[PDB]
RNA sequence: UUCCCGGGCCUUGUACACACCGCCCGUCACGCCAUGGGAGCGGGCUCUACCCGAAGUCGCCGGGAGCCUACGGGCAGGCGCCGAGGGUAGGGCCCGUGACUGGGGCGAAGUCGUAACAAGGUAGCUGUACCGGAAGGUGCGGCUGGAUCUUUCU
RNA sequence: GGCUAAUCCCCCAUGUGGACCCGCCCCUUGGGGUGUGUCCAAAGGGCUUUGCCCGCUUCCGGAUGGGCCCGCGUCCCAUCAGCUAGUUGGUGGGGUAAUGGCCCACCAAGGCGACGACGGGUAGCCGGUCUGAGAGGAUGGCCGGCCACAGGGGCACUGAGACACGGGCCCCACUCCUACGGGAGGCAGCAGUUAGGAAUCUUCCGCAAUGGGCGCAAGCCUGACGGAGCGACGCCGCUUGGAGGAAGAAGCCCUUCGGGGUGUAAACUCCUGAACCCGGGACGAAACCCCCGACGAGGGGACUGACGGUACCGGGGUAAUAGCGCCGGCCAACUCCGUGCCAGCAGCCGCGGUAAUACGGAGGGCGCGAGCGUUACCCGGAUUCACUGGGCGUAAAGGGCGUGUAGGCGGCCUGGGGCGUCCCAUGUGAAAGACCACGGCUCAACCGUGGGGGAGCGUGGGAUACGCUCAGGCUAGACGGUGGGAGAGGGUGGUGGAAUUCCCGGAGUAGCGGUGAAAUGCGCAGAUACCGGGAGGAACGCCGAUGGCGAAGGCAGCCACCUGGUCCACCCGUGACGCUGAGGCGCGAAAGCGUGGGGAGCAAACCGGAUUAGAUACCCGGGUAGUCCACGCCCUAAACGAUGCGCGCUAGGUCUCUGGGUCUCCUGGGGGCCGAAGCUAACGCGUUAAGCGCGCCGCCUGGGGAGUACGGCCGCAAGGC
């Protein structure tokens, strides 16, 4: 465009949309379980996903997948959503942490620990 | 009506050298003249003369090469690799002394237009104006 | 040497490359997600017109209808304008829930079509118009972004 | 209701001076001086009471701190385009410290807006901060400056100053008290409670320091502050040892059973001595005050701590926390086992269905280390909104075409001005931060002192090339004149022949027609084929091109009239009159709409016949709208060169249309094809540029959702933008 046209117009810039919200800007957020459940992931993999509806403190209702081996969740459990995706999953935008609240850390995980919320073993 | 006519002049020599023409007319005018002397002066060109072609007054311009060239492609290397308009009508820069830019780390040239008349950048730093900055050379 | 089967070479088109036993479009059904229209109803704002109108400032009166007085006036008090805010009437706009309804998006992968890609088997595309529930068909005009009877499916 | 003091209130006086009206002078907005008239002052207290202190009144100036005013800069939406009645201005007045529609009266009819008014959305602004090579983007916590608010809203009083957080009045909501009449409250002060939340501290110490208020002082007050406490929240320093120690223990892992690894790692040897105990133990503090001096200057002298018995110094003195992420590629680090499209992983591509360096554990390894990861958000990368620094023939992207408004851009020569532009000086650019230097805490973080830099703006001076401007001049652009052209360019009227259909007549039988083959259909009321005549409508064979014209859509028989564009020669006239062009306005194939006509052929819809598994379709027989004319709408398109307009510049060859020329050829203007340089992702483009440049307009920013929804404008509707 000529110079005359910018100073005319002018270049635009470009808005950025929340790939989250959980919102409130928050970083995490508490929720309440309403279904605890698994489902079937997309086209080129299979395995039983699973995951949780959850009502949030944010007044928001969200799918959250349950990272871990097993999973204590319940229908009626308090819990904390991380946010960020599952790919191969519809529309799941966020994970529950393991550790807080009612999702306890991952039962018998030595490696890392963090990510799945469990406390340090036992030495002989 | 050229709508640029140092643009033209510029762009000429360009296309006169790229074809490796021996000469080039470019409609005559004083700041043209300027330009020129400032070329020749620095070797881009041989020089430039005076000419009535279709009895209106024109510029010849000279132009100047490298030697004949080995292998495939024996084409001569050109003295003017780059010739450029900066400012131009519509959008006109002008610099101060301390922004008159260094080109090509002094291999190439800047043409200042100044009220101390038309410099180089190293011209115009040493005589401490700026001006508009008309194109760069090299 | 036309034809049938298999094959070789050159060329052309191709949306195929698991490579035509290919690809894609589309319909009905099944599962979820977001959305449009939307009767009626819940709350909000805003303007305009009219009515009410606190406090206070200002203006007027302040009178043998009050208080003070050095008779110059002062205070109390009354009235008025303004005025927060409230009501009424209508106009406009924003959320909320919403009977009913339109497509859309995905999704395991089912259903029946065979429109498009090879001249895809009626060349395709297109604006418009009519017909069909829809894919599409046809009319008219345009484009080359076209190759040298019917007769399926994998 | 009554008593009473004052530095409380009021009256006369003195008028240094001052205020006001009027006159005069100088300055020029209401600044300064002057004269007459008028009007306005005061407060007392303490002392060693003969002199001094603390004060009081009027005036002039200073200083500091504010009010008001102007230029410029200050986010998103045009699906917000028109907004405005004290609105815009005037005279007079009110009000204030003061200008002002700040307010009222009267008069005029104005003011603002595409350079974005009005509307909606969001938001305290800045010094700075984060990021970035920079430009830029993002942000404004803490600290400094300004603004604003103190539960919501309005209002004023008091005062130098407020429309007043811990002042007042009213209204509303809320909490409490209530004898039901009525009252009381305001932590966005410190600390603390509670609710909400992913989440944010002690109801600490102190007036010792700095600062603030009052007081002559002594002194009092100060949740400002100076500290301490809590949280790896950040930054910085420090520790978990140091040296010796195997041709290399055990355990654990790999194993080709030969061995390889963890690894000098450990044990162990020796050495040092974080923590810890003892002792000493601050700086921050010198004034206020006392003495001499005159309550001064000067000189001298003494009191004064939260932090704290802390930091620190000296003596003693124990080997004394390590974890977290990763190890398929991006990316530094590989093997074994378990699991078998499971369980799981996952930032992206992807990994897992029997050898998994990708899941889980283990060994080992890499990276950081009192931390390491994660999520969220900002810049980055992203040249992915491209000023630096991008694009549009086929990838997204040239507007259907034109006319032109605003605006943007502008040939050659001369002169004036000096607005842009440039240069010097100067003021401003606070402090903090950033930078540099030196320094202070053992270092650093942190801090001090100093230096420099700095866009922008104000004032003064200078320069004149370029841009602007004014004045003058030229003719190379542009238009004109004269004289030649070629043309399906447009409008109007007329006219010609071939053909189809129908009607009339002659002659003439038995079929014609149609398809792959057929059938419907037409023919004994005589068709088809042949001849003659009539009527009507629509379109123009050959010429015809690989041609011409037009801005595009588009334009083809012949004739006449009206009319647009354009090319060449002459070089005659004007003298930059130019280019582009958001809006606007006009044109705009076909189909479609309205009112009237017209109707031969063709023909969506439709009615039939075949083909087919089926048919709505492809083929066949009919057939209405429509196609044609008038007038008025519609405004789309593969409206295509999928290529905006103009200008200059950069090899040729070849065919062609149309001018001029001394006509092989050359010289203009068109249409094509190959191809220089060059360009391009390639295909291709190449003096008809997709090359090299300049001006202006339009347009693009992953694919879908979608040219959809909502809004608005237009339209009779369809539907368009
Ligand atoms: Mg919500
Ligand atoms: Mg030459
Ligand atoms: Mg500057
Ligand atoms: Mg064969
Ligand atoms: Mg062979
Ligand atoms: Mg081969
Ligand atoms: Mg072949
Ligand atoms: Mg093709
Ligand atoms: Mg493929
Ligand atoms: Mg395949
Ligand atoms: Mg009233
Ligand atoms: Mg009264
Ligand atoms: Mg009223
Ligand atoms: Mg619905
Ligand atoms: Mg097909
Ligand atoms: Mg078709
Ligand atoms: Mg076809
Ligand atoms: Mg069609
Ligand atoms: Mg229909
Ligand atoms: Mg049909
Ligand atoms: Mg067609
Ligand atoms: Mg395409
Ligand atoms: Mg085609
Ligand atoms: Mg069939
Ligand atoms: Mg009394
Ligand atoms: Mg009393
Ligand atoms: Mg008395
Ligand atoms: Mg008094
Ligand atoms: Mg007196
Ligand atoms: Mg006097
Ligand atoms: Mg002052
Ligand atoms: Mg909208
Ligand atoms: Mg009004
Ligand atoms: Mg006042
Ligand atoms: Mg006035
Ligand atoms: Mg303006
Ligand atoms: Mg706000
Ligand atoms: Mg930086
Ligand atoms: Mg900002
Ligand atoms: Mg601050
Ligand atoms: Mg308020
Ligand atoms: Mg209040
Ligand atoms: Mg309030
Ligand atoms: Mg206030
Ligand atoms: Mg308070
Ligand atoms: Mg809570
Ligand atoms: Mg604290
Ligand atoms: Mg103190
Ligand atoms: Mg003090
Ligand atoms: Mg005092
Ligand atoms: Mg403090
Ligand atoms: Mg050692
Ligand atoms: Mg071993
Ligand atoms: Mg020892
Ligand atoms: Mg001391
Ligand atoms: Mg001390
Ligand atoms: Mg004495
Ligand atoms: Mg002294
Ligand atoms: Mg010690
Ligand atoms: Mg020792
Ligand atoms: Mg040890
Ligand atoms: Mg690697
Ligand atoms: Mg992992
Ligand atoms: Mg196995
Ligand atoms: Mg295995
Ligand atoms: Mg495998
Ligand atoms: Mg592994
Ligand atoms: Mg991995
Ligand atoms: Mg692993
Ligand atoms: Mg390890
Ligand atoms: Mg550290
Ligand atoms: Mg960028
Ligand atoms: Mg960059
Ligand atoms: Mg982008
Ligand atoms: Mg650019
Ligand atoms: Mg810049
Ligand atoms: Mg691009
Ligand atoms: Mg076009
Ligand atoms: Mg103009
Ligand atoms: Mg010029
Ligand atoms: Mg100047
Ligand atoms: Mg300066
Ligand atoms: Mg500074
Ligand atoms: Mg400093
Ligand atoms: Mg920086
Ligand atoms: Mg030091
Ligand atoms: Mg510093
Ligand atoms: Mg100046
Ligand atoms: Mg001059
Ligand atoms: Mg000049
Ligand atoms: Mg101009
Ligand atoms: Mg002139
Ligand atoms: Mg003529
Ligand atoms: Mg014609
Ligand atoms: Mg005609
Ligand atoms: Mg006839
Ligand atoms: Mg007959
Ligand atoms: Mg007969
Ligand atoms: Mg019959
Ligand atoms: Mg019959
Ligand atoms: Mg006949
Ligand atoms: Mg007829
Ligand atoms: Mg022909
Ligand atoms: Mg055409
Ligand atoms: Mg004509
Ligand atoms: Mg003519
Ligand atoms: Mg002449
Ligand atoms: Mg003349
Ligand atoms: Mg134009
Ligand atoms: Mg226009
Ligand atoms: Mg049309
Ligand atoms: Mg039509
Ligand atoms: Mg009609
Ligand atoms: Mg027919
Ligand atoms: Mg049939
Ligand atoms: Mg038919
Ligand atoms: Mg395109
Ligand atoms: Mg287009
Ligand atoms: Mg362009
Ligand atoms: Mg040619
Ligand atoms: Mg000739
Ligand atoms: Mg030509
Ligand atoms: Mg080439
Ligand atoms: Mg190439
Ligand atoms: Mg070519
Ligand atoms: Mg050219
Ligand atoms: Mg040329
Ligand atoms: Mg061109
Ligand atoms: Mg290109
Ligand atoms: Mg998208
Ligand atoms: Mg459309
Ligand atoms: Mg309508
Ligand atoms: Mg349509």
């Amino acid at each position: 465009p000529t110079i005359n046209q910018l100073v005319r117009k002018g270049r635009e810039k470009v808005r950025k949309k929340s790939k989250v919200p959980a919102l409130k800007g928050a970083p995490f957020r508490r929720g309440v379980c309403t279904v605890v459940r698994t489902v079937t992931p997309k086209k080129p993999n299979s395995a039983l996903r699973k995951v949780a509806k959850v009502r949030l403190t944010s007044g928001y209702e969200v799918t959250a997948y349950i990272p871990g081996e097993g999973h204590n969740l319940q229908e009626h459990s308090v819990v904390l959503i991380r946010g960020g995706r599952v790919k191969d999953l519809w529309g799941v935008r966020y994970h529950i942490v393991r550790g807080v609240y009612d999702a306890a850390g991952v039962k018998d995980r030595k490696k890392s620990r963090s990510k799945y919320g469990t406390k340090k073993p036992k030495e002989a | 009506m050229l709508t640029d006519p140092i643009a033209d002049m510029l762009t000429r020599i360009r296309n006169a050298t790229r074809v490796y023409k021996e000469s080039t007319d470019v409609p005559a005018s004083r700041f043209k003249e300027e330009i020129l002397r400032i070329l020749a002066r620095e070797g881009f060109i041989k020089g430039y003369e005076r000419v009535d072609v279709d009895g209106k007054p024109y510029l010849r311009v000279y132009l100047k090469y490298g030697p004949r060239r080995q292998g495939p492609d024996p084409r001569p290397e050109q003295v003017i690799h780059h010739i450029r308009r900066i400012s131009k009508p519509g959008r006109r820069v002008y610099v101060g002394v301390k922004e008159i830019p260094r080109v090509r780390r002094g291999l190439g040239i800047a043409i200042l237009s100044t009220s101390k008349g038309v410099l180089t950048d190293r011209e115009a730093r040493k005589l401490g104006v700026g001006g508009e900055l008309i194109c760069e050379v090299w």
